């Protein structure tokens, strides 16, 4: 969400329910993030990907979308790690899978290897304070111990 | 300016408000996130009536969510647009209502009323000047009724120059699952009539009827029920927020609508309902618009007015109309049935036209008619109250709260007085 | 636009977006600048799937200035006008941590 | 020029001073190593209000830490910015106080007050002409009161012409873990009310409350609480350091806020507290700023000013405001409660407005108020003093130390006079 003014990044969990092709969005309430105790983000339900353009006879002013309108729903065939995907005006990056997932895909949908990509953020290290050089009045070895803390 | 702040109460009212809010956002063009896609100058022109403005091009509703049950609020927040409402307004508690109106009205009242008053008044001085508030709840709903009683009773005095609009859904004449429902409903209506001014009454049996009539899709959801009722009050509110020639003030409507104070309860009716082939099999002609409007099938609140008689009828239109055709159609209907409009006052029709078609269909409207067709409703519910008060069954919970049967007695007396003058003013 | 977007007709009983933030000037320029912001943020969140100091100038400063810029007192013996003007350049070389 | 010197006493001080100095270092963009990474011309301009300067660029603070516990200063030096503190300034002792006020007031001071006075005078000759000194101590903290009473008493006649800012944490009305705390507090507050000119009194209970109100991170860290209080106190200092149309002087503030010689104890008030959603969900503007600013919950010092009345209120603002909106806001609140001021003194408001906002936020403020909401605090502590001097339990430590009960009697007499004095000037 770095595009917005005070945005940030978070991480969530997608459960594809096989038995009904529904989708969901979990959440990570780790600790002390400010965020409210709240399990879900979007509940387990159906998602219309691509529609038709003549829903004037069937306006959203009346009954929402149905079999008569949808061009195609979000198939399990679409989820791929290594390319962003868009939903409800949000686009996500998928990076990690599970061993069960990557073995299920290798035979059912016939999917080759896709290793996870390190999406983490890194920083360099700092350095310790050294000794203000030999003043000439001390001892080149004892003044070290003296001028530490 | 002159604006409104919304009140939603009760577990059904939760769904009601969710669908109604998403419909408003949909027609105003706001995306799922809240950063709107500039297309419509006028809907940018008149949004300060409902939406308020913060940074980042977002538009929060001034809606306050009151509840006792964590799961319901969790779901509604988890819905498609819950990110548009505020944890500030997510005022809630931890104790079940018990679906006991006494519990909801006295013991759980005090610990909530303070906080809810805090939030509502903070929003109040945040805004400039209300016309008032619409309060969407269920007189058949335990939490809704119990909390609505106290909230309306207090909200009366502080700001007594505004408009306390109310929406509630009347219990089904065939089933309620809740069996203490008649008691809850009367305990609510006694103060409803005392305090408020305008009430929209609705029943779900007619919704199912219309599902068989024209919706025809055989697998409905309370989502679609909320969808249609949201369409209805969106239509009644459409007048304020657009340019054009018509009066918009709900106070104008009320003074046009209500002859005597004691009458407060009204039956809405909606404009074209369509089926799969009809969406292009149908002739969008103002004549058939008026026909299907006035048809008793199209009504969805209580019952057929064919038993009773009309007092005031007001229909507000939306689209690229002209005056003369709606005028002459009123002429036609008044002549067609002039013997069913009371001799009391002729010209009981009130019209007004907004000129911005809804997205998806050009000609549309909405209708509200105050008619003496609720006698069936309240007569039946009165016999239910009497026939379950004969032997005071299911009353130990109420005694445990500490109530007394007199309150029931005087509430019923008030309700029968309403019955009497309802019958008399037209008979 | 339609009629005018640079201005929205004085005494506009309607409202505008971008009420807070840049504000506190005359009306018409506020209208122009505010709607400029309203299409700026527009395309900024559009961004479709991207993943797919006059205090000192050339000749130093006036006498009797207060506020410690780095140094001075450590160096001295010059006319204060000079001192300031020469600090104006050596604030680029040795005390270059001034920006 | 004009400058201030900071004193850090007790472990409350050892807490605060560290957090506070690193806060100001971040404000002026000083790296932990102490070498400036230039971002703000003006902060270079007025870094000299607090920080002296040494060859090589480093930015020493004009503060002195003092305590009796070597481990705590070892820990603060282990902290991130300990290198921004001087071995010469580190004045300390060989012994632990045992958290006894008389131990801090008669015996252990006799071998440290001399050294600390020498330090303060060498720093005074280093500087030109101080506006004064500020102190972070705890009135019930063991070592803090014992050291502070002595050092302030000496420095008073040392420099009879300056500003002695005193900042203390109030003992919790519910939890201390210190059982002689009432005794220490009363003994200290005697000399405090005798000598001081200005004192901010703060407590941690309201910090916990505000944590569960707006922090919304459940379990906080005392360091974060220090962040909040240091934010307050930096904010009250911000008047000196910046250009803009305002009236910096703390002396301006004192004559603006003090009706009589014997009033010193004031209650901080902070400006917007922003939480998880509010960063996207707040319309940062003067109206809401004023609203939340004068909220009986967002005050954090002692207790609700509701039971009493406000005498004087001053508001420091920070940002690109205009004085018309602050004027109208002040008038509006004045009329909102013209009942809870005093006809005694009308228009009891003071305003300062700086144009240099804090970093990471645009429109903000700080509040200070002197109301009659302290009677209950020193009341409670006085009656606890009565209940525990009733049987003079635990008295043996202090008797062996070598103090006498006539001091207790005189101190409680002075506190009773304070109680009365507060009571009559508003009632
Ligand atoms: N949301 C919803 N409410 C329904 C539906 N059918 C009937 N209702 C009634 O609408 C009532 C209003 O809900 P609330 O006002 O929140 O009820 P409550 O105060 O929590 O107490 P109860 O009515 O006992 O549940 C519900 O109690 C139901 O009795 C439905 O399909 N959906
Ligand atoms: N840094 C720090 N200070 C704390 C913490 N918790 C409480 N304090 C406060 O510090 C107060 C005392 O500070 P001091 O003035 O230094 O007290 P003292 O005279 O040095 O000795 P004691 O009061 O016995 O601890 C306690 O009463 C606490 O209220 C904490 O977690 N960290």
């Amino acid at each position: 969400d770095t595009d917005s003014l005070f945005g940030e990044c978070r991480h969530y969990i997608i459960h594809y329910y096989l038995m009904d092709d529904t989708v969901e969005i979990r959440e990570v309430h780790e600790r002390n993030n400010g965020r409210d105790p709240f399990p879900l983000l979007m509940n387990r339900q159906r998602m219309p990907k691509v529609l038709v353009e003549n829903a004037k006879n069937f306006p959203k002013c009346v009954l929402e979308i149905s079999d008569q309108e949808v061009l195609e729903w979000y198939t399990a065939k679409d989820f791929i790690v290594g390319k962003p995907l868009t939903i409800l005006g949000r686009t996500f990056f998928i990076y990690d899978c599970d061993p069960f997932t990557r073995q299920f895909y290798k035979d059912k949908f016939g999917m080759p290897d896709l290793p996870p990509v390190d999406v983490t953020k890194k920083e360099p290290p700092p350095v310790k304070q050294e000794l203000p050089p030999y003043n000439g009045y001390g001892l080149i070895e004892d003044s070290a111990q003296n001028c530490f803390a | 300016m002159r604006e409104i702040v919304h009140l939603q109460a009760g577990q059904c009212g939760n769904q009601i408000g969710a669908k109604f809010w998403e419909v408003i956002s949909d027609e105003h063009g706001i995306d799922p996130t809240g950063t709107y896609h500039g297309d419509s100058d006028l809907q940018l022109e008149r949004i300060n009536v409902y939406y308020n403005e913060a940074t980042g091009g977002k538009y929060v509703p001034r809606a306050v969510l009151v509840d006792l049950e964590p799961g319901t609020m969790d779901s509604v927040r988890s819905g498609p647009f819950g990110q548009i409402f505020r944890p500030d307004n997510f005022v809630f508690g931890q104790s079940g209502a018990g679906n006991n109106w006494a519990k909801g009205h006295y013991t759980e009242g005090a610990e909530l009323v303070d906080s809810v008053l805090d939030v509502v008044r903070k929003e109040a001085e945040s805004c400039d000047c209300l016309q008032g508030f619409q309060l969407t709840h269920s007189l058949g709903g335990g939490t809704g009724s119990g909390m609505g009683t106290l909230l309306i009773s207090k909200i009366r005095e502080e700001y007594p120059d505004r408009i306390m609009n109310t929406f509630s859904v009347v219990p089904s004449p065939k089933v309620s699952d809740t069996v203490v429902e008649p008691y809850n409903a009367t305990l609510s209506v006694h103060q409803l009539v005392e305090n408020t001014d305008e009430t929209y009454c609705i029943d779900n049996e007619a919704l199912y009827d219309i599902c068989f009539r024209t919706l025809k899709l055989t697998t409905p959801t309370y989502g679609d029920l909320n969808h249609l009722v949201s369409a209805t009050m969106s239509g009644v509110t459409t007048c304020l927020r657009f340019p054009g020639q018509l009066n918009a003030d709900l106070r104008k409507l009320a003074v046009n609508m209500v002859p005597f104070p004691r009458l407060h309860f009204f039956m809405p009716g909606f404009a074209p309902l369509t089926s799969r082939g009809s969406q292009q099999y149908r002739a969008l002609t103002v004549p058939e618009l008026t026909q299907q409007m006035f048809d008793a099938k199209n009504m969805m609140a209580a019952c057929d007015p064919r038993h009773g008689r009309y007092l005031t009828v007001a229909a507000v239109f939306r689209g690229r109309m002209s005056m003369k055709e709606v005028d002459e159609q009123m002429l036609n209907v008044q002549n067609k049935n002039s013997s069913y409009f009371v001799e009391w006052i002729p010209n009981n029709v009130k019209t007004a036209v907004c000129d911005i078609p809804p997205r998806g269909l050009k000609m549309s409207a909405t209708f509200i008619g105050n008619s003496t067709a609720i006698q069936e409703l309240f007569k039946r519910i009165s016999e239910q109250f009497t026939a379950m008060f004969r032997r005071k069954a299911f009353l130990h919970w109420y005694t445990g709260e500490g109530m007394d049967e007199m309150e029931f007695t005087e509430a019923e007396s008030n309700m029968n007085d309403l019955v009497s003058e309802y019958q008399q003013y037209q008979d | 636009p339609n009629l005018i977007q640079r201005k929205a007709i004085s005494g506009y009983a309607g409202f505008v977006p971008r009420f807070a933030w840049v504000m506190g000037m005359n009306y018409r320029d506020g209208v122009t600048q505010a709607m400029d912001d309203f299409d700026k943020n527009q395309f900024v969140f559009r961004h479709p799937v991207c993943a797919l100091t006059t205090i000192y100038r050339s000749q130093g400063l006036i006498p009797f200035y207060m506020g410690f810029i780095p140094s001075m007192q450590d160096n001295y013996a010059l006319t204060f006008g000079n001192s300031t003007r020469r600090a104006y350049q050596k604030e680029l070389d040795r005390r270059s941590h001034t920006l």
